[PDB]
RNA sequence: CGGAGGAGUACGAAGGUGCGCUCAGCGUGGUCGGAAAUCACGCGUAGAGUAUAAAGGCAAAAGCGCGCUUAACUGCGAGAC
RNA sequence: GCUGGCGACCAUAGCAAGAGUGAACCACCUGAUCCCUUCCCGAACUCAGAAGUGAAACCUCUUAGCGCUGAUGGUAGUGUGGGAUUACCCAUGUGAGAGUAAGUCAUCGCCAGCU
């Protein structure tokens, strides 16, 4: 309840380089949602709130709602990747939880 | 204790590979201090085309573990093996000294009428 | 010994070690004797008095161990003999110890050589002697000058403790 | 001066035939130093470990054994 | 003034510098850490001076890491030497900086210190460079 | 006229064959005898070796022994590089 | 349902640890006459056999402890066309390595012997 994160959904057209790289220039965040009793889901999230997310600490250890649609998603966030020189978050991996 | 073992294998690696790369049909022979086996093994060696032992019930009962034992094996392999319609074979004495008890079913063999 | 192991030592080693089954007790497998008789380049003859020691001691033919490596601090190199040695079992392996432990012990000069440790950690006893005296070996005369043994005793005995059990058990002094 | 400036002449190593090629008897299949392929079915292997076909058929290459080696044979 | 102890090769070859840090680019030793924005060549005295300017500035209150070694040798001709005749001699080492290289780290001492002595070493360095602490991923 | 190394040999066995065998290192004990000789037992292990430079290889070991030996033959040679 | 022999396959299969089996088979085992053997030794190889044992070894079971397998997503690289020159960007096609979730204490064929 605490952190929400607002997601669109990130269809197959919507995945690879070239779309990634749209995304992030149009200043979106791929991410992607997976672990037990179900497959793997694609969302898309926003940087501004990823970052302010990231910012505190109690972030990487409570559980969070990630909400695309109507769906709901309770996941802990469990791996991010940064650019190496600018260190913008670039994608991130989320467990269920 | 397993190197015995394990050293017999290794020894009857070479000609098990030499006479799968010829291509001849096998006259596999094993031994125990109590028995004595001989099977005849297709090309490919997956199908056993003969057997003889002593565990067959014409010899079971007898002395089993000797020389006498071991030519009438050899004679009962190669009835078995013509009657199958083998006749020219390549031995695998499978790391054994070819000797004794080995050397005797493979000369009985040989009387019963298998060329090799 | 010999039968003397085979009907009473077994059952006395059962109780003291308390095993169950009949194959875990102790059994004396092997006796190894060596002379490594180095430095034999400058001479070649002393390794032939050895040859004829070993040959003397044990009813059995010696065999000369050669070298594996060269080494530059010592003058021994790749294929040269550089020691002597014998291997006993059975019945000869028996023999000598029952001469050993009879007779060695008194012609020894000093006596409590021996020690109750220098065991290997799994059951083998390694000792070494000086001179081939006290043996039925011919004497000063006809004999060259005195030169060292080791015996190391290879048993079944799994620990050391077992070891030294069954070497207690056979008479060894310590 | 340099003390170096050597090289050897060239000696037009590696496969001649692909998998699936139609080979006859007598065919080089494989130039290589070492065995690097392995004598399978109907191939026979030369004094420089030079592997050739000794039937006539259709190339085949695959890993097998317990090392896995890599090993051409020649299907009839 | 780094330089490896033993080497298989005494030249080698010049190369092309391409690519990003994705390895050493995170803070895994103290604090606080100074990385390069922009891809270059560190010599022994660059990272010498740099060192030594830290040092002076933290007055030896923490521990600095040194993340970069130069083991890379760079040849130069004696000079009014013409073209050919065999490569040069080996004249100083460099290592290989892509941007996302951590260059040096600080452990214990306050952030505004470390944040000086940064500032003081940078000026002393060929290419930009930012300031970066450690965070939990 | 770029960066690094080798060759202008050796061997009648160091060739052929049948049979047989696994290296190196370390830790324990054991006369001289130790950092390191030889003996015995164990632990993880190809890090050993391959006449010689390096590379590609090497368990049916291509590494290492023993007995007998001369195929280190003669005439060729489908087919390929 | 167990035991032995020969193969397919070559770690999801292996290694390690714990446990279990002697009716048959196997293994240890007894002896060194004759066959045969040790650069010495019946240790190995070989022969003649059944007083013992399932201890060791081999097999079978259990364990995710090492090992091995391993997505999805993203990143790196890259063919073609275009734009720029520290060597990147766009369109399109392709797409690792590492890491993460997760999986694994194999799966089959022929012959013979017991219950
Ligand atoms: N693959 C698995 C291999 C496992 C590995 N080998 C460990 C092993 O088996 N250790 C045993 C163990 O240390 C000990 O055994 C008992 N029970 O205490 C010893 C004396 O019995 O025997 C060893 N084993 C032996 N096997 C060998 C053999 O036959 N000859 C020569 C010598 O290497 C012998 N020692």
């Amino acid at each position: 309840a605490n952190f929400v994160l607002n997601a669109q959904a990130r269809a197959e057209d919507k995945q690879g380089k070239g779309a990634s790289r749209r995304l992030r220039r149009e200043s979106l965040v791929p991410a992607i949602i997976y672990g037990g009793n179900a497959e793997p889901v694609a969302v898309t999230l926003e940087l501004r709130e990823l970052v302010k997310a990231l910012e505190s600490n109690v972030f990487f250890e409570e559980v969070v709602e990630i909400k695309v649609g109507d769906k709901v998603e309770n996941v802990k966030i469990q791996a991010l990747q940064r650019h190496p020189a600018k260190n913008t978050p670039m994608h991130a991996d989320f467990k269920r939880a | 204790m397993n190197e015995k073992k394990q050293s017999r294998l290794r020894r009857a690696k070479s000609t098990r590979l030499h006479i799968r790369a010829l291509g001849a049909t096998r006259l596999c022979v094993n031994r125990t201090p109590r028995h004595i086996y001989a099977q005849v093994i297709s090309a490919d060696g997956g199908k056993v085309l003969a057997q003889a032992s002593t565990l067959d019930a014409s010899l079971r009962s007898g002395t089993t573990g000797n020389i006498e034992a071991a030519t009438k094996v050899g004679a009962l392999i190669a009835e078995r093996a013509k009657a199958a319609g083998v006749t020219k074979v390549a031995f695998d004495r499978s790391g054994f000294k070819y000797h004794g008890r080995i050397k005797a079913l493979a000369d009985a063999a040989r009387e019963g009428g298998l060329e090799f | 010994l010999k039968a003397r192991y085979n009907d009473e030592l077994k059952a006395k080693l059962q109780e003291e070690l308390s095993i169950k089954n009949v194959m875990e007790i102790p059994r004396i497998t092997k006796i190894t004797l060596n002379m490594g008789v180095g430095a034999a380049a400058t001479d070649k003859k002393l390794l032939d008095g050895a040859v004829a020691d070993m040959q003397l001691i044990a009813g059995q033919k010696p065999v000369v161990t050669l070298a594996r490596k060269s080494i530059a601090g010592f003058k021994i190199r790749d294929g040269w003999p550089i020691g002597c040695k014998v291997t006993l079992r059975g019945d000869q392996m028996y023999e000598f110890l029952d001469r050993l432990i009879s007779i060695a012990i008194p012609r020894i000069r000093d006596f409590r050589g021996f020690s109750a440790k220098s065991f290997d950690g799994r059951g083998n006893y390694s000792m070494g002697l000086k001179e081939q005296i006290v043996f039925p070996e011919i004497d000063f005369d006809k004999i060259d000058r005195i030169r060292g043994m080791d015996i190391t005793i290879t048993t079944t005995a799994r620990t050391d403790d077992e070891g030294r059990a069954l070497m207690r058990a056979f008479g060894f002094p310590f | 001066s340099t003390k170096n400036g050597r090289d050897s002449n060239p000696k037009m190593l590696g496969v001649k035939v692909y998998g699936g090629q139609t080979v006859t008897a007598g065919n080089i299949i494989v130039r290589q130093r070492g065995t690097e392929f392995h004598a399978g079915a109907n191939v026979g292997m030369g004094r420089d470990h030079t592997l050739f076909a000794t039937a006539d058929g259709v190339v085949k290459f695959e890993v097998k054994g317990q090392f896995g080696r890599r090993y051409v044979k020649v299907e009839t | 003034m780094l330089q490896p102890k033993r080497t298989k090769f005494r030249k080698v070859h010049k190369g092309r510098n391409t690519g990003l840090a994705h390895r050493g680019s995170t803070v895994s030793f103290g604090s606080i850490a100074i990385k390069a924005t922009e891809r270059g060549r560190m010599t022994a005295r660059q990272i010498e001076a740099a060192r030594r300017t830290i040092s002076r500035r933290i007055k030896r209150g923490g521990k600095i890491f040194i993340r970069v070694f130069p083991d890379k040798p760079i040849t130069e001709k004696p000079l009014e030497v013409r073209m050919g005749n065999g490569k040069g001699n080996v004249e100083y080492w460099v290592c290989e900086i892509k941007p996302g290289k951590i260059l040096y780290e600080i452990e214990g001492v306050n952030e505004d210190l470390a944040r000086e002595a940064f500032a003081l070493a940078a000026a002393k360095l060929p290419f930009k460079t930012t300031i970066v602490t450690r965070t939990v991923m």
